């Protein structure tokens, strides 16, 4: 019944999902266009924890002698002490930080952090450390300003829709909002020097396969979706053994049939 | 009932090869070299037309090119020599 | 295989749709007023007469025999009055012609033998003579390719003027088109 | 062997379309018939020795076609005008989508 | 609301046994069920009353009598329906299907 | 009467000549397909203009084999007879039931029965020839004659005309 | 198939759906089929020109199809006609009929409800006829009598008169296979199929255009059977024996019937016979239409024939699941295919797969003759087809075939450009593997080949998982490509190692099981040591191994 009932959709060019007569099902498939596939389970640091944590791990104040970071991680970090020009884009970036923060606890109230995104990037970190070999003893040659300015940029290539009109302009950054979380999660201008010292080359490196893998993970226009999660769903199904409420195969049965008269009822009130 | 010939310009489709765009390309090609047809590559000792034709799209030095359709009953042509193949 | 038009229509099960043929300017639906282009254009219907369409068709085989010597590796001969025209005609033909087209052989032969004119601009001014007059292209045609001395001769072999034009003014035409006339 | 639905879904799922036709056509069933250009019936008299060809009744010799369609389904249609039901089968659509 | 409570509902059901499913799959489906006015059944009266070609709703139980009102009430297929040119057998716009092959002779001289 | 008009025609093409060659090839084919035909839906293709200018555009390779489908737009001269269309021509055969006056690339005939009376029939000369009270045809006879039937047969079209009416016959 | 015919191959682009008009079945067929007898010009074993070829469809491996002929195979079949007595109604349009003629009244003939009534607009709204059928049924099934002044938009003093005729009209409603109507007592009267033609022909343009009908394609009256198409015996087959035997199908003896009943039928028309019992055979002619179309009908009869056969129907062959589409159109036994029992071996590589030679020398693939392999092919020619990497048919340009097992240039050939040689199957060959039930898609995968002997399709272990198969028993499926762009196909798109992520759950659906899975939790230790001697083979069988100790 599913198989039957869902055959004819598939992500169309314009990553729509229509049907055989061209209603729309979904304006990008999965609500991100985005293959399956190359999706990783990763943690979003913005939400857990204390403010405690989340300040000692992400403010960078260059006009205090304890906010500002010690300039054995950054050849110009006992020139910069003090700056006033570049505390403007550390203010706007965690000032952004936070606004992730709350949007994410908004998002997800159970607070989990553990989601499945792409590009994994606690990997494509290491890769860049065996591979430039750097060694957590001297300092980096990363100005700020290529940090911030250079994620910014980042973040206007990570397309999945391109488009001129401002319609197809907000769908995209709605298409992609919670990567960007992700990618601010792990690119801090503190963590980005503290936790894994980065070079500049390392750095510009790392952008790079974050682009292009993200690209790899966009959807293939023409796949056919609605057999694969058909079949997505009715594989689980047989393998499917069988407080006391409805559940497995017969309350599946009442679902896809749609019936007013359910065997259990019930209902919670908070 | 005229003609829905999206422009050089206004190119909105993935600038990227689906895999089933080369899938179906590599097969067309690899036929038409198995039908006897001439190959645009210095095949350095190749008999199998599949692999053949891998050399022809390694290469990008296929004629062929696709049109991509739309819903509305519209159309992109793109050249194989454009599109990027990653994959 | 099976040549299609360009002026293309499509009577779903409508099986028992088609006008009769007749001399009164009624011709077939691919034969109406301004025929479809294929560029798009509501382009008036061609119609041509003897002597031009040989022209027509010399220019053709003009550019086909040239086009056909451009790729031949791995300035022109003309003039001809009547008779060297004929033997001319000939090589030209099966040079730049699969021969079996006999119909363009014999089609050729009527073209060159009743053919009314020779000289390009004569034609020229019959076709600014008698599109001039603003009658339909096949009138333009056949008074454009008969030979009729009289204003009665030439309504009775058209049955398409008769209220077009009047006996006298239709003779005025004629009286120029008896002179413009290439002697053989 | 059978090739079910099941079989057809899981190609549909992996979006090989040259080899389902082929596993649908040339592989089993196939076939090839003439269709009328007015009626979409098979009313053509196929005269192949003769290059003759005709739609009598709807009197057509100029526009007929030929089409590869599975002898199955030219059985099913042979059936539905057994049931006084045209399936008039046309080769170009006329509504633009 | 309806949509949001029946995908949670059916993401319990698939869970209880601790099997996971991409979120996209499942979406897929509620969406497919919503996406009309209401709750579009997944049944014989369901689905296949929907303005789908008349051969791609044949193909699923009812069959003879669909085809009997096709055939009464002059029905025109679409022709872009999966199992429809799984029964013409032709390429089926999917996937591989779902595009057109040219040879642009220029490109096609330009290479010798 | 002459016509000039637009034509397509779909010509397919082995995978074979997918080289330069191909432009070429392709036109050679549409002489050999289109030149001579002849058909009622648009009578006599004679010549195709403008060799040097006829459009091709890309076209799509059938999903099976790896032929090519082409469309090809073009002009053409032609011609067809209609009713009551008055022109000229010679004859080419002629016996007791009538003579076969020939225009272009058609065969038009005209019968005894449609002759004048004044006109009758003339057997004891080679060649045989329609004497009359003062004209007589025979074979290279000029006669301007009236077409009244048209018939479309195969790849060929025939007709009848007469002479009985004023302003024709011999010229 | 075969035979290359002077017209032009196009595609499938719109199916459009009408009824049949009786002016059209008299004008498409090719005889008028009067005689009841199949074959047997009288015990003269051939054909009777009344029934199957009169002119039409061939059988016994002869010409005569109208001077078609091109014998069976080629020759679709021709379609005939029959005559009726009298009009009959058709089995599936009772339903609807019953709910026309109670939107319409007789006498007159037209819609009950104009446009004055501002619930019939309401109704001409919505473009969609299939529903604006049921709201117009929902309507005037109300009005049991006709109209012909009815106040309009202004007031119930402006009387606005239409068309006339204002008489009562009937509850209808079926009973079996006729119609039953009700008009100080209400009366009964035969509601006979003449009337109901002779009424819905007088319809109105606009009634049909509003009621979902057609006005070139499926017109009401077209729902009332006047002649029947006869089907040419492609469709009713004759499966016999030896040579003086029969057995003609059940399609045939239901028309036969029909023919029978209707001889009777119009033979009672010129020869004195009354109204109440002329229609005793009447609805039995309306009886043999029925079963002939459908014989499970949700009413009494039945109608079997002869041998206890309740008679297979049309739509009994249509229904789906070993049925024309579920089970022919939807899934057929395709050539090229082979099954076995499995047995799992460790020295394959994943996508590997191990194919008995009795298969490799049965299963073939279609080769061209190409300058790039044609010392391959002539090579394998010459092995034969009993020699493993052999051929077994050779097919020259010309279209014919030449056997390899049989033939007496066997060792002879001179293969020329463009021939097509089906040779055998060869090692690392893409083929379709899979075990039934597809529920997955990752049940039907892309394998290389790899010859072996045994009587075992032979796989590895880590790949199991997505198959769903024990060893037990277990019988697999494997199709074989014959194009180069199908073999292309699946081997850029279903390869194994393509399908190790699974976008279903995004996880690899391939694991490392039992023996593997086990022993390599005993090999990673701190208690577990080897020395020299077996580390060395352990190194050597490592195929990637960079040789360094
Ligand atoms: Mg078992
Ligand atoms: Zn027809
Ligand atoms: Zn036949
Ligand atoms: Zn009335």
């Amino acid at each position: 019944r599913l198989v039957k009932a869902l055959e004819d959709i598939m992500v169309h060019y314009d990553n729509t999902t229509r049907n055989s007569l061209g209603n729309v099902i979904q304006f990008i498939y999965g609500e991100d266009g985005m293959d399956a596939a190359h999706i990783e389970k990763q943690s979003l640091d913005t939400i857990g924890g204390s403010d405690a944590a989340f300040e000692k791990r992400y403010r960078v104040d260059l006009l205090n002698t304890d906010h500002t970071l010690d300039p054995s991680l950054l050849e110009s970090g006992s020139e910069i002490l003090g700056d006033l020009k570049l505390q403007v884009l550390l203010d706007e970036e965690y000032k952004q930080l936070v606004k992730d923060r709350k949007f994410l606890r908004e998002v997800f109230v159970d607070g989990e952090a553990n989601w499945p995104l792409p590009v994994n990037i606690r990997r494509i970190i290491q890769n860049a450390q065996q591979t430039f070999h750097i060694d957590h003893t001297k300092p980096s040659d990363l100005t700020i300003k290529d940090i911030v300015l250079g994620v910014k940029d980042l973040q206007e290539n990570l397309l999945v829709l391109r488009g001129k009109n401002e319609i197809i302009q907000n769908a995209q950054r709605d298409a992609v909002t919670l990567f960007c979380c992700l990618l601010r999660s792990r690119l801090a201008t503190r963590r980005v020097l503290q936790e894994y010292r980065l070079t500049k080359q390392a750095f510009d490196w790392v952008l790079s396969n974050i682009e292009a893998q993200f690209l790899r993970s966009v959807v293939h226009p023409g796949e056919m979706v609605g057999v694969l999660a058909a079949q997505s769903i009715g594989e689980p199904a047989t393998q499917m053994t069988l407080k006391k409420v409805t559940s497995g195969v017969p309350r599946l049965k009442e679902i896809l049939n749609v019936a007013k008269n359910m065997k259990t009822p019930s209902l919670t009130v908070y | 009932l005229k003609e829905k010939a999206i422009p050089k310009d206004q190119r909105a489709t993935t600038p990227y090869m689906t895999k089933y765009e080369r899938a179906r390309i590599l097969g067309t090609r690899a036929l038409q070299i198995s039908m006897n047809a001439p190959v645009f590559v210095d095949l350095e000792g190749e008999t199998d037309p599949l692999r053949i034709a891998m050399k022809e799209l390694a290469e990008k030095k296929i004629p062929l090119v696709i049109r991509r359709y739309l819903p509305d009953g519209s159309f992109e042509d793109w050249s194989v020599e454009e599109l990027i193949v990653d994959l | 295989v099976s040549t299609s038009t360009f002026q293309t229509r499509r009577r779903r099960l409508k099986k028992v749709e088609e006008e009769e043929n007749a001399a009164t300017l009624q011709l077939g639906q691919e034969f109406q007023l301004k025929q479809i282009n294929h560029q798009g254009e509501e382009e008036e219907l061609i119609a041509l007469n003897l002597s031009e369409a040989r022209l027509v068709i010399k220019e053709a085989l003009v550019e086909r025999r040239r086009a056909f010597k451009r790729s031949q590796k791995k300035d022109f001969m003309h003039s001809e009055t009547r008779e060297k025209e004929l033997e001319s005609i000939d090589v030209l033909l099966e040079q730049t012609t699969g021969g079996n087209n006999k119909d363009l052989k014999n089609t050729m032969q009527y073209l060159t033998n009743f053919s009314r004119f020779r000289d390009q601009e004569t034609v020229g001014a019959v076709i600014q003579l008698l599109k001039s007059t603003g009658l339909h292209p096949f009138e333009v045609a056949q008074l454009g390719s008969l030979a009729c001395d009289t204003a009665d001769e030439a309504k009775t072999l058209i049955p398409s003027l008769n209220n077009k034009i009047s006996d006298d003014e239709l003779e005025r035409i004629l009286k120029e088109l008896s002179n413009l006339e290439t002697l053989y | 062997l059978r090739f079910g639905e099941m079989e057809r879904d899981c190609m549909i799922a992996h979006g090989a379309a040259s080899f389902l036709k082929e596993r649908l056509m040339e592989a089993s069933d196939a076939f090839r018939v003439h269709i009328c250009g007015i009626c979409g019936l098979m009313t053509v008299i196929a005269k192949l020795n003769h290059n003759q060809f005709e739609c009598k009744g709807c009197d057509n010799k100029i526009d007929i076609y030929q089409i590869h369609i599975p002898y199955a389904a030219k059985l099913l249609f042979q059936e539905l005008m057994a049931m006084n039901i045209t399936p008039r089968l046309y080769t170009d659509r006329s509504r633009d989508f | 609301a309806g949509r949001a409570a029946l995908y949670k509902e059916v993401y319990n059901v698939i869970a209880s046994d601790g099997s996971y499913v991409n979120y996209r799959h499942m979406a897929l489906l509620v969406d497919v069920m919503t996406t009309q006015g209401g709750l579009t059944s997944v049944t014989r009266h369901g689905f296949n009353r929907s303005n789908t070609g008349a051969l791609m709703r044949c193909s699923f139980e009812e069959t003879v009598e669909i085809l009997f009102e096709a055939g009464a009430s002059a029905e025109l297929d679409d022709c872009r329906g999966v199992s429809e040119n799984v029964i013409l057998g032709q390429m089926a716009p999917i996937g591989t299907g779902a595009f057109d092959v040219m040879i642009d002779e220029e490109s096609l001289v330009k290479y010798m | 009467m002459f016509f000039i008009k637009d034509l397509s025609l779909n010509i397919t093409l082995h995978p074979s000549f997918f080289g330069p060659r191909m432009k070429q090839y392709l036109k050679t084919k549409l002489l050999e397909e289109v030149e001579g035909s002849c058909t009622g839906k648009f009578g006599y293709i004679l010549c195709v203009l403008d060799y040097d200018n006829i459009d091709i555009q890309r076209g799509r390779i059938l999903p099976t084999d790896g032929s090519a489908e082409f469309n090809v737009k073009y002009r053409a001269v032609v011609f067809k007879p209609f009713k009551g269309e008055v022109v000229d021509g010679t004859v080419v055969s002629c016996s007791q039931h009538g003579f076969e006056v020939q225009v272009g690339p058609m065969k038009v005939f005209v019968t005894k029965h449609l002759m004048p009376q004044d006109l009758t029939f003339n057997a004891g000369s080679n060649p045989p020839s329609y004497q009359s009270s003062e004209d007589v045809i025979t074979i290279k006879s000029r006669i301007r004659v009236k077409i009244e039937g048209c018939i479309s047969q195969v790849s060929s079209i025939h007709a009848i005309g007469s002479i009985k009416e004023d302003y024709l016959g011999a010229i | 198939g075969q035979q290359y015919s002077s017209a032009p191959l196009r595609t499938v682009k719109e199916v459009q759906f009408g009824l049949f008009s009786p002016e059209e079945v008299r004008a498409i067929s090719v005889a008028k089929i009067r005689f009841p007898e199949t074959m047997d010009e009288t015990q003269t074993r051939a054909k009777i020109g009344g029934l199957n070829d009169p002119r039409l469809g061939s059988i016994d491996r002869n010409l005569k199809c109208q001077t078609c002929q091109e014998g069976m195979n080629e020759c679709p079949g021709h379609f005939g006609h029959i005559d009726l007595a009298k009009p009959v109604f058709h089995v599936g349009f009772i339903a609807k009929i019953k709910k026309v003629c109670e939107c319409v009244c007789m006498h007159c003939g037209k819609l009950l409800l104009d446009e004055h009534n501002e619930l019939m607009r309401q109704a001409l709204a919505i473009k969609d006829s299939k529903k604006r059928f049921a709201a117009i049924w929902t309507l005037c099934k109300t009005k049991m009598v006709c109209e012909t002044d009815v106040p309009s938009e202004d007031d119930p003093t402006q009387l606005v008169s239409r068309g006339g005729c204002g008489n009562t009209q009937p509850t209808i409603r079926k009973d079996g296979l006729k119609l039953v109507g009700s008009w100080d007592e209400p009366e009964l009267r035969v509601l006979s199929t003449e009337e109901i033609l002779n009424i819905f022909k007088h319809i109105s343009v606009k009634d049909f255009t509003s009621l979902g009908f057609n006005e070139v394609f499926s017109r009401p009256e077209w729902m009332i059977l006047t002649c029947l198409p006869v089907p040419p015996p492609p469709v009713r087959p004759s499966i016999s024996f030896n040579e003086s035997q029969r057995g003609e199908d059940d399609l045939t003896f239901k028309l036969a019937d029909i023919l029978k009943a209707n001889i009777s039928l119009e033979t009672l028309e010129h020869n004195g016979a009354p109204h109440h019992a002329i229609e005793e055979a009447e609805s039995l002619l309306q009886f043999h239409v029925a079963t002939y179309m459908d014989n499970d009908i949700a009413g009494q009869p039945q109608a079997l024939q002869k041998s206890g056969r309740p008679v297979k129907s049309i739509r009994a062959r249509l229904k789906g699941k070993e049925g024309r589409i579920r089970g022919n159109l939807m899934g057929k036994r395709v050539d090229f295919s082979a099954r076995t029992v499995i047995s799992g071996d460790p020295n394959l590589e994943l996508d590997q797969v191990g194919v008995p030679k009795s298969i490799a020398k049965t299963l073939t693939y279609p080769e061209v003759v190409t300058p790039y392999n044609i010392d391959r092919l002539t090579q394998l020619v010459r092995n034969g087809p009993n020699e493993h990497p052999g051929a077994k048919y050779v097919i020259r340009d010309s279209g014919d075939r030449i056997d390899l097992r049989y033939s007496k240039r066997a060792g002879d050939i001179q293969l020329q450009y463009g021939w097509k040689v089906e040779r055998h199957i060869m090692d690392n060959d893409p083929v379709l593997f899979n075990r039934q039930p597809s529920l997955h898609k990752m049940s039907m995968m892309a394998h290389r080949v790899k010859v072996i002997p045994y009587s075992t399709f032979r796989l590895n272990l880590s790949v199991t998982s997505p198959y769903n198969a024990d060893f037990d028993g277990d019988e697999m499926n494997l199709h074989v490509p014959q194009s180069e762009e199908t073999r292309a196909e699946l081997s850029q798109l279903c390869a194994v190692p393509l399908q190790i992520v699974s976008p279903q759950s995004n996880k690899p659906c391939m694991g490392i099981v039992q023996d593997t899975l086990c022993g390599i939790r005993k090999l990673t230790l701190r208690d577990t040591f080897i020395e020299l001697d077996q580390v060395l083979n352990m190194l050597y069988w490592v195929p990637d191994w960079d040789g360094v100790i």
